């Protein structure tokens, strides 16, 4: 048991490192994606009037 | 087997002397009910007490009596020496003594 605590561990540590940079990500997108939506929201109009 | 070794490298699939039968003896299993200190004996030296139907305790106090009496002479005692010395039959104290010399704990005079 001692001897699997340890490894859970060190696995779990790593993937916090991998987790912090990827909610970064989300972040960036989460407002890259509205401006996507604006600008192409803004330009059917163009095709409909 | 330990899962990460000594160095702390995680391992990479993580996830006899036998003595003849003596004749007209019945061997009788040993069971921890029954025995009392089974789990000390050793291995090649519990094969013997089934082999020659004797309990563990008695057979403790045996190995102890011949002991002390070869230290007292240098560790040298006679066949005769060590037949008296059990006070059983004489098959039984000859292959108990057999399997104590061949062990190294004596010497044969």
């Amino acid at each position: 048991l001692r001897e699997q605590i340890l490894l859970n561990g060190a696995r779990k540590a790593r993937l916090t490192e991998l987790v912090k940079e990827r909610m970064a990500y989300q972040e960036y997108q989460t407002i890259l994606e509205d401006l996507d939506a604006q600008v192409n929201a803004a330009y059917l109009k163009r095709t409909r009037t | 087997e330990p899962i990460i070794d000594a160095n702390g490298f995680p391992r990479p699939d993580a996830n006899k002397y036998v003595p003849p039968p003596v004749p007209g003896v019945q061997p009788m299993n040993l069971t921890q009910d029954n025995a009392p200190d089974l789990h000390l004996l050793t291995p090649e030296e519990i094969k013997l007490c089934e082999t020659l139907r004797i309990q563990p305790k008695p057979y403790i106090m045996i190995k102890e009596q011949i002991l002390k009496e070869a230290v007292k002479g240098n560790g040298s005692l006679k066949k005769k020496q060590a037949k008296e010395i059990c006070r059983l039959d004489s098959q039984k104290g000859g292959r108990i003594f057999d399997f104590m010399v061949n062990a190294g704990w004596v010497v044969k005079a």
